[PDB]
RNA sequence: GGUGAAAUGCGCAGAUACCGGGAGGAACGCCGAUGGCGAAGGCAGCCACCUGGUCCACCCGUGACGCUGAGGCGCGAAAGCGUGGGGAGCAAACCGGAUUAGAUACCCGGGUAGUCCACGCCCUAAACGAUGCGCGCUAGGUCUCUGGGUCUCCUGGGGGCCGAAGCUAACGCGUUAAGCGCGCCGCCUGGGGAGUACGGCCGCAAGGCUGAAACUCAAAGGAAUUGACGGGGGCCCGCACAAGCGGUGGA
């Protein structure tokens, strides 16, 4: 799955100060790595439709702190959708 | 024929017949019985008194081979099911043990339409 | 009224996890290899959870019987 | 063997019962609980691995980012199709035997589909708490699973039962609301015709989704009450039956 040092990995390599235990930017992220251990978890077993709920849930969660950054600062957001490399 | 000492006792109680397997040891069929070969026809073999019987022309046929020891093991829950284990307490034979070791699936057949 | 004795008090402590302690998870048993009904053993209701998944282990390795058959006694 | 009783059926090419070995398929006994989890269909033998949801604690972080969602997208038991495997046991259709006035059934002995795996379809259901989804407020009592604490008790999250206030047609609901209010959704508008027709849409097909009218009837309904009634039960009595005596029916 993952562990907290792979994890603090993450955090700290997108905080906007240290000890920013969740940001906006964090989260986004923390979801991005979830996301992506699930797209592969899936990429095989393909008959696990019931984690591609999470998936979901989670694909979803980061879309509106997505907008949510789009409204309170676009740059910020600009910022944070070349460091992470979405839409697509 | 031959002569055996100590011998073990089966007994098979279902419901439209009840029979008794008598053998060796081993599990070697010595002589054997059922209602049916008593003189019973048909819904006559599961009576009770049936079981009695064949638990005497069984445990009849092994004293001609002079049986003198037995252990008992029984196979269901069916009609004077006890009845024949005591028939053999009953025969002038020593029971020495008694058994019950009933097929018990693990959930495995789905059993007829008739439960 | 069923009113024997519970197996949790008749023994001193011990892991529900050690599969091979077979000295113990014989009186976990009956006069059939199956596992003593809640009732019999007075275990809780995390306890007997784990006292469940223990003898389905405690089986395979052939330590603690599948089943027997019965002593008229 | 089978049944109310029996025959079809299997056995003197050796059946059943009985011991030892072997293959193969399907499910998972006891723990199994009024118990758990999940959004729902749904899920329990045991092991590991890849994962989803979720609760508790400390209140450390950004700082209203939150709710609901027409259409679109995905999941969706069972049967059903499609190509290919698999087929023990069960078992529509089907083959017989029995019951009955007749039995295309209830009962019995075989039997293909199929249930099993795959991969794509099918996309319905008494899919059911028949209660769409979040938040705030309103006596409590016991029970039960699961967390945290100064664990005689306090306090979180669940599943159950009884009850305040209040709602309700009544049943019953009852801090798991059918109580008191806010947001948004979808849905109803009398029974039959009818889940049909017309049209579009989806599927290979079986079919589904969306979904009327003409005409005809004064109803169709919902809970609830007193009875009557049951091849429903519980409890009493009469020469009601049995235990006994004597007759008719025949002359
Ligand atoms: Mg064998
Ligand atoms: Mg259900
Ligand atoms: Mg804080
Ligand atoms: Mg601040
Ligand atoms: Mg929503
Ligand atoms: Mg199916
Ligand atoms: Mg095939
Ligand atoms: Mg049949
Ligand atoms: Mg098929
Ligand atoms: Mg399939
Ligand atoms: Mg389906
Ligand atoms: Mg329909
Ligand atoms: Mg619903
Ligand atoms: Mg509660
Ligand atoms: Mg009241
Ligand atoms: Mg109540
Ligand atoms: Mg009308
Ligand atoms: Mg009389």
């Amino acid at each position: 799955p993952i562990t907290k040092e792979e994890k603090q990995k993450v955090i700290q390599e997108f905080a906007r100060f240290p000890g920013d235990t969740g940001s906006t930017e964090v989260q986004v992220a923390l979801l991005t790595l979830r996301i992506n251990r699930l797209s592969e978890h899936l990429k095989v077993h393909k008959k696990d439709h019931h984690s591609h709920r999470g998936l979901l849930m989670m694909v979803g969660q980061r879309r509106r702190l997505l907008r949510y950054l789009q409204r309170e600062d676009p740059e910020r957001y600009r910022a944070l959708i070349e460091k992470l490399g979405i839409r697509g | 024929k031959r002569q055996v000492a100590s011998g073990r006792a089966y007994i098979h109680a279902s419901y439209n017949n009840t029979i008794v397997t008598i053998t060796d040891p081993d599990g070697n069929p010595i002589t054997w019985s059922s209602g049916g070969v008593i003189g019973y026809k048909g819904s006559r073999k599961g009576t009770p008194y049936a079981a009695q019987l064949a638990a005497l022309d069984a445990a009849k046929k092994a004293m001609a081979y002079g049986m003198q020891s037995v252990d008992v093991i029984v196979r269901g829950t069916g009609a004077g099911r006890e009845q024949a284990i005591r028939a053999l307490q009953a025969s002038g034979l020593q029971v020495k043990s008694i058994v019950d070791d009933t097929p018990v699936p693990h959930n495995g057949c789905r059993p007829k339409k008739k439960f | 009224p069923s009113r024997k004795a519970k197996v949790k008090a008749t023994l001193g402590e011990f892991d529900l996890r050690d599969y091979r302690n077979v000295e113990v998870l014989k009186r976990f048993l009956s006069e059939t290899g199956k596992i003593l009904p809640r009732r019999r053993t007075g275990l809780s209701a995390k306890e007997q959870r784990i006292l469940a998944k223990t003898i389905k282990r405690a089986r395979i390795l052939g330590l603690l019987p599948f089943t027997e058959k019965l002593v008229r006694k």
